[PDB]
């Protein structure tokens, strides 16, 4: 059928000059390469956070400690106040 | 006073094993500590390929 024969050489052909051969576009006017592949391109990282997110950030996470090994001056006080507890128990 | 003498029996030999085994269920989570650093890393990236 010779209707959609025409039809889809022109659907095929009409912006097989924006696909397969890149002499970008003659009816639009603004350019079509810095439109997707350039400005958008970097779109995701111009919608999602740049340099941390996207990056991803492998992070070494912050090394807590235990009590900086000091028993006596503390111990002697958890001691003292043990025996006030029990005199309150 | 023996009741109260008592209660305080065979507590020692329990508390002997009640501080080591609960200060142990305290602290051997810092291995889940830096296994949730390995969680959270994961989470970001799928969550910024999930943006792509």
């Amino acid at each position: 059928q010779d209707l959609y024969l025409r039809e889809l050489k022109d659907t095929k052909l009409a912006p097989s000059t924006l696909q397969d051969a890149e002499g970008n576009v003659k009816p639009w006017n603004p350019p079509q390469k810095p439109n997707l592949p350039e400005l958008e391109l970097q779109g995701p990282e111009a919608l999602k956070a740049y340099t941390e997110q996207n990056v991803e950030t492998a992070h070494v996470a912050k090394e807590s400690e235990e009590g900086e090994s000091e028993p006596i001056e503390e111990d002697w006080l958890v001691l003292d106040d043990a025996e006030e507890t029990k005199e309150s128990h | 006073r023996i009741d109260s003498v008592s209660q305080l029996q065979n507590v020692a030999e329990t508390t002997k094993v009640l501080f080591d085994v609960s200060k142990e269920t305290v602290e051997l989570e810092s291995e889940a500590f830096e296994l949730k650093q390995k969680v959270e890393l994961a989470h970001e990236a799928k969550a910024v390929l999930d943006s792509w």
